[PDB]
């Protein structure tokens, strides 16, 4: 719900971001910081 | 790909054509609408070449 | 003019910043680039059975 929401904590994983368009495709990605293709890029500390 | 009409909405195809111009370079071919006007020789204008 | 289909989710990411599957293994737009592109639904006219 969207009173309630998960914050569902990723970490320690490698992530590869080129394999997420079959999911859930048609969406927006508005990246208020990294660009949409620099995310297989750089490390993060904590992604939520 | 490949699908019957009603899919998952993301795989739905999309027609793309591109129109790559160039400037500069030789003579123009391409010019768009013309409104053409004779010439002078020996006095200020607003040209357009 | 350069035409071609394309599902859903690189119409823009056609854009010169972006790459992936696309801008580095199909037709690439380079870094500098003047020109517009123009896509349309392809719903059901180009999907077929
Ligand atoms: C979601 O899980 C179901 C199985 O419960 C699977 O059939 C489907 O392909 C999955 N969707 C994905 C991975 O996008």
């Amino acid at each position: 719900s969207v009173y309630a929401w998960n914050r569902k904590r990723i970490s320690n994983c490698v992530a590869d971001y080129s394999v997420l368009y079959n999911f859930a495709p048609f969406f927006t990605f508005k990246c208020y910081g990294v660009s949409p293709t620099k995310l297989n890029d750089l490390c993060f500390t904590n992604v939520y | 790909y490949g699908f019957r009409p009603t899919y998952g909405v993301g795989h739905q195809p999309y027609r793309v054509v591109v129109l790559s111009f160039e400037l500069l370079h030789a003579p123009a071919t391409v010019c768009g609408p013309k409104k053409s006007t004779n010439l002078v020789k020996n006095k200020c204008v607003n040209f357009n070449f | 003019a350069d035409s071609f289909v394309i599902r859903g989710n690189e119409v823009r990411q056609i854009a010169p910043g972006q790459t992936g599957n696309i801008a580095d293994y199909n037709y690439k737009l380079p870094d500098d680039f003047t020109g517009c592109v123009i896509a349309w639904n392809s719903n059901k006219l180009d999907s077929k059975v």
